């Protein structure tokens, strides 16, 4: 089996005061593309930076995700730490999903150049950075999801199945 | 006795994936919000879709949350110019004797603007 992290970033959702609705997003669309057999290791956690480092090493380097996905916490504003969680944790970095996701955001909004949201690699897993609101979550695993399952089998990783009507990766 | 329950909310692009998840996204909520335990108790639900949203039918997404047995139909919003663009709206006719004070409307993403103002505009006449 194939098993991948969605992580929700949020001081609000994490005490139970709202709805993850982020995350949800997030396991929706994964549920759509994907064909072959998957199970979504799903935390919400506030926004922590040393909470973060851990949640991600966790899901990466112990339970195996060869995907994890984050929302939430990517802005200026004083608690948005979610990036920095992610260059302490990744060897390499991916300068390449961030530079096309913030491209694509940035055609709609101009507010896109705020965005610090990154992209990196632990060891064999492969982490990226999406926003807190669903609409945008939908267009930015829309831009970088067709690469994916492709870096994943650069890292020997789960062979990923996609429905060809709802997304096309590339090999 | 029958209800009404208007829903609304955007997307950012016309692609299968996003109006499929936002569709589910407001239905979803949508039955949340007035404690919906079963879809037996919608008589139907009706969708309009702006005309910049046309990859799919938004009941395609109802089906995937298991609505088959609910009468579905989908049609074109009017074209306002300068309106908000890329909107899902939806009305579901709900068997129930709640009041209409007590029903919850929902208005998510960029649709929040469209909740009504209790006080806005009004005539003399």
């Amino acid at each position: 089996k194939a098993k991948i992290g969605i992580v929700t970033v949020s001081d609000r959702a994490s005490a139970g005061i709202t709805a993850d609705i982020s995350g949800k997003a997030i396991i929706l669309a994964l549920n759509l593309y994907l064909t072959s057999e998957w199970e979504p290791i799903y935390q919400v956690i506030p926004d922590e930076q040393k909470v973060i480092e851990t949640t991600l090493i966790k899901m990466a380097d112990i339970q195996d995700c060869c995907l994890i996905v984050t929302t939430g916490g990517t802005g200026p504003a004083k608690r948005d730490v979610t990036p920095e969680a992610t260059e302490a944790v990744c060897d390499r970095m991916m300068p390449g999903f961030g530079e096309l996701m913030r491209a694509e955001s940035l055609k709609e909004v101009p507010t896109a150049i705020l965005s610090r949201q990154t992209a990196g690699l632990r060891g064999d897993s492969l982490i990226v950075n999406l926003p807190g609101d669903p609409a945008s979550i939908s267009d930015c695993l829309l831009a970088v999801f067709p690469a994916i399952p492709y870096c994943i089998d650069l890292m020997e990783g789960p062979y990923l199945e996609c429905n060809e009507a709802m997304i096309k990766p590339f090999r | 006795m029958v209800r009404g329950i208007r829903g609304a909310i955007t997307v950012n692009s016309d692609t299968p994936t996003s109006i499929i998840i936002a569709t589910i996204l407001l239905l979803e909520k949508m039955l949340e919000a007035n404690g919906i335990q079963s879809y037996e108790e919608l008589a139907a639900v009706i969708f309009t879709v702006t005309e910049d949203l046309t990859s799919a039918f938004p009941a395609e997404a109802a089906r995937q949350i298991g609505m088959h047995r609910v009468p579905l139909l989908s049609a074109r919003e009017v074209p306002v110019p300068g309106s908000l663009p890329r909107v899902i709206r939806v009305l579901a006719l709900w068997n129930t004797d709640t009041p209409q004070d007590r029903v919850r409307h929902v208005y998510l993403s960029e649709a929040v603007r469209l909740r009504p103002d209790l006080e806005s505009a009004q005539l003399e006449h």
